[PDB]
């Protein structure tokens, strides 16, 4: 899971 | 289990502010995104933006770049929006969810607020209505202006169920997957650009609204949905 983006 | 708790309708007038609270329990807070969606009678769904409470980095849809703030309180599993400015065009009732891997599998119970971009996916349904009757078998048809396609594998479409009085809930995700507590009569499929829902046997619970929606990139979009009436 990316801290600064929710896309894929 | 997931629960995301919103605080209460609010009736509010123009030219003011409010601050409404979603409180998460039963998993990790700082670990996902929490997204915020608007439905506004005649409007659809709209997707605001969404924010990670342990980076506190939030994403906004330039749409609500000046009218939303999201924030999050860790000490409190709370996360909040804030809306300034307030028009008639904000009364709505306004949905929490926890992204769970690009699912929006969890939603809260939504807050109403009564108030007395050329790049962006376009995602269209073109049937406004189905009428059937129990039993029947239906199909609900829903396109995206580019591929939803991604480098992964993954084709980034979903499916929504919004009952009547209830918050949306996640049928469809990455354009076939059947989601958690769904029942098979649901199934997916599509090109990546076209795509197809389609319902065996419905029956009284499957009455409602059924959006489409991309969670390719940014700002995530929704079709304009298809409701679902028995004749």
């Amino acid at each position: 899971i990316n801290y600064y983006t929710s896309e894929p | 289990e997931v629960q995301l708790q919103q605080s209460g309708a609010e009736l509010v007038r123009p030219g003011t502010s409010v601050k409404m609270s979603c409180k998460a329990a039963g998993y990790t807070f700082t670990k996902y995104w929490i997204g915020w969606v608007k439905q506004r009678p005649g409007h659809g769904l709209e997707w605001i933006g969404d924010i990670h409470p342990g980076s506190f980095y939030s994403n906004y849809n330039e749409k609500f770049k000046g009218k939303a703030t999201l924030t999050a309180d860790t000490s409190s599993s709370t996360a909040y929006m804030q809306l300034s400015s307030l028009t008639s065009e904000d009364s709505a009732i306004y949905y929490c969810a926890r992204d769970y891997y690009t699912n929006y599998g969890d939603w809260g119970q939504g807050t109403s607020v009564t108030v007395s971009g050329g790049s962006d996916i376009v995602m269209t349904q073109a049937a406004p209505s189905v009428s059937v009757t129990p039993g029947e078998s239906v199909s609900i048809s829903c396109r995206s202006s580019k591929s939803l396609l991604h480098r992964n594998g993954n084709t980034y479409l979903f499916w929504f169920l919004q009952r009547p009085g209830q918050s949306p809930q996640l049928l469809i995700y990455r354009m076939s997957n059947l989601a958690s507590g769904v029942p098979d009569r649901f199934s997916g499929s599509g090109s990546g650009t076209a795509f197809t829902l389609r319902i065996s046997r419905v029956e009284a619970e499957d009455v409602g609204v059924y959006y489409c929606m991309q969670h390719l990139e940014y700002p995530y979009t929704f079709g304009s949905g298809t409701k679902l009436e028995l004749k």
